[PDB]
């Protein structure tokens, strides 16, 4: 199959994999923490979820540097599974677009 | 560390009737607040989850409410089964906390109190001493008096009261009494009397029994 | 099935230690936390702390002085407490409760009875507690069992194996001279005592013993 | 600027008994609070950072408790040499400010 498919889907299951790790090393890193808010897996999940989309609301975040440190992991996971479904998308359009031109 | 405010302390109600116990958080804690039950000489009990969401196995009398910083547990037509320490708990932030508790009470009608005596056993006679003991059971209200006397005359020493906390079954309460001495003094008397004075009689409820 | 098993009672020494156990059986996850709760007689829950098994993070109530230490074997799936240099203030009901990661403790154990004392370990004395040759009974009649001259607490008395449930209280124990006595009281219609047999279980389980006691008539 | 109260002010103990300071900020600071001692003629001390973690060298006889707005600086079993005002500071906004402090008596 062409990369650019095979890739964003490996990004997608990457990027599941990625959001349940978060949530549960989440809740590890924050519990013990005064305070702490990011302490239960079903909120976690959703919190990682937020991290990963930059839909951050603003109800959970990490305290801890480890907690932190877990966030900025799910943050680039993210960031790059979105840019590379971007790519993906662009390299779909430039090869249609190039078989329009009939070339 | 978020602190869970449980007023009043002690909650009384008549049967039938719906009761509401209130926990007050010191800050605004979502609907992260959880209700636990505790009998007498038993372990807590989950209630209620998330203040709001049933649990399997829990009488449908059971309900809560609320959320944010202010939280209520309503039991509608208590009965004497509901008799006990009622607990709630947030785990919105880290550490989890638990209220203080609050106690229920139910107010049933007036009961005399059931007075059994019991002479002691002879293996506790082989062994060397004698325990007289008293039964006051099944009463309401909770106060009470015992007496002893020995040959007719009122007996002090030597005397251990014990008193139950409400009954779960009828929402009454009980007392013994137990008069303990050597089996040398024991058998240096003749008649032993437990006299029980409660509401229910002007003239005291008496048991007694001649070691004769 | 009980999903969390805790012994009945534990003796400490003052500063001496013990290590509580707590073995979990039901659904096992990852997710899975075990805490410990701490009540004094007469007195609310505290919380101990907490430990993850499947990894092995611990985390401790840091408003209180620092008596516990938690661990977990996941193979025989046991959660261990040590409580370290004991004093009378350490004297408590001890509690483990299962939480699935999600804020609630859906699940308690019975609890550890831990005392803290010098004093030695004494099995009780079981007496049965029939009427007198000139009483008289209603429709009911009462009968007990004087549970006498025990260290430490708790005793646990049930009546015919635990069958018999109505009707029966047990009385809170006294203590006097380092043993603890208390009574438990059992009502069966009249009628059927003594053609049906009715007999007093005692267990106590800081000396591993349990006794029965029938009671008959003072024929 | 936030207010830090130290309340009461003098705080008498027993020898071995613990003992619990109290500091009450005037809004949510998280875990930005910090301990210091000073004993007589002497320059203050950091006993405990960020509401609970320990100093090297600070017997572990001293502990720290709490977060939001109220804070316990803890001492099991009260010696001689505890003797001394002790102080809470926020490092939460700007400006950094301090509680009025508590003596402790034995
Ligand atoms: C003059 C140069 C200044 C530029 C930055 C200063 C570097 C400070 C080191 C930062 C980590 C150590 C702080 C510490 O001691 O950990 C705790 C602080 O008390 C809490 O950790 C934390 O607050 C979380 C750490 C931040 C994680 C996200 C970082 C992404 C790589
Ligand atoms: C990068 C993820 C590290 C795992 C976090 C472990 C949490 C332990 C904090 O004490």
């Amino acid at each position: 199959s062409a990369l650019h498919w095979r890739a964003a889907g490996a990004a997608t299951v990457l990027l599941v994999i990625v959001l349940l790790a978060g949530s549960y090393l989440a809740v590890l890193a924050e519990r013990g923490a005064p305070g702490a808010q990011l302490i239960t897996y079903p909120r976690a999940l959703w919190w990682s979820v937020e991290t990963a989309t930059t839909v951050a609301y603003g109800d959970l975040y990490p305290v801890t540097l480890w907690g932190r440190c877990v966030a900025v992991v799910v943050m680039v996971a993210g960031i790059t599974s979105f840019g590379l479904v971007t790519a993906a998308l662009a390299t779909w359009f430039v090869g249609r677009e190039q078989e329009r031109r009939g070339h | 560390d978020i602190l869970l405010t449980q007023s009043p302390a002690i909650l009384s109600v008549s049967p039938g009737e719906r009761v509401s116990f209130s926990c007050r958080a010191s800050q605004s804690i979502g609907t992260d607040i959880h209700w636990y039950q505790q009998r007498t000489n038993g372990s807590p009990r989950l209630l209620i989850k998330y203040a709001s969401e049933s649990i399997s196995g829990i009488p449908s009398r059971f309900s809560g409410s609320g959320s944010g910083t202010d939280f209520t547990l309503s039991i509608n037509s208590v009965e004497s089964e509901d008799i006990a320490n009622y607990y709630c708990q947030q785990s919105n932030r880290w550490p989890f906390t638990f209220g203080s508790g609050t106690k229920l009470e139910i107010k049933r009608a007036d009961a005399a109190p059931t007075v059994s005596i019991f002479p002691p056993s002879s293996e506790q006679l082989t062994s060397g001493g004698a325990s007289v003991v008293c039964f006051l059971n099944n009463f309401y209200p909770k106060d009470i008096n015992v007496k002893w006397k020995i040959d007719g005359s009122e007996r002090q020493n030597g005397v251990l009261n014990s008193w139950t906390d409400q009954d779960s079954k009828d929402s009454t309460y009980s007392m013994s009494s137990t008069l303990t001495l050597t089996k040398d003094e024991y058998e240096r008397h003749n008649s032993y009397t437990c006299e029980a004075t409660h509401k229910t009689s002007t003239s005291p409820i008496v048991k007694s029994f001649n070691r004769n | 099935q009980v999903q969390l098993q805790q012994p009945g009672a534990e003796l400490v020494k003052p500063g001496a230690s013990v290590k509580l156990s707590c073995k979990a059986s039901g659904y096992t996850f990852t997710s899975d936390w075990i805490h410990w709760v701490k009540q004094r007689p007469g007195h609310g829950l505290e919380w101990i702390g907490e430990i993850i098994p499947s990894y092995g993070r611990a985390n401790y109530n840091e408003k209180i002085q620092k008596k516990a230490t938690l661990t977990a074997d996941k193979s025989s799936s046991t959660a261990f407490m040590q409580l370290s240099s004991l004093t009378s203030e350490d004297s408590a009901v001890y509690y483990c409760a299962r939480e699935r990661g999600d804020g609630y403790f859906a699940v308690w154990g019975a609890g550890t009875t831990v005392t803290v004392s010098s004093a030695k370990t004494t099995p009780p004395s079981v007496y049965p507690l029939a009427p007198g040759s000139a009483a008289q009974t209603n429709s009911m009649v009462t009968l007990g069992c004087l549970v006498k001259g025990y260290f430490p607490e708790p005793v646990t008395v049930t009546w015919n194996s635990g069958s018999l449930s109505s009707g029966v209280h047990t009385f809170p124990a006294v203590l006097q001279s380092d043993l603890y006595t208390l009574s438990s009281s059992v009502t069966v219609p009249s009628s059927s005592w003594p053609s049906e047999t009715v007999t007093c279980n005692v267990a106590h389980p800081a000396s591993s013993t349990k006794v029965d006691k029938k009671i008959v008539p003072r024929d």
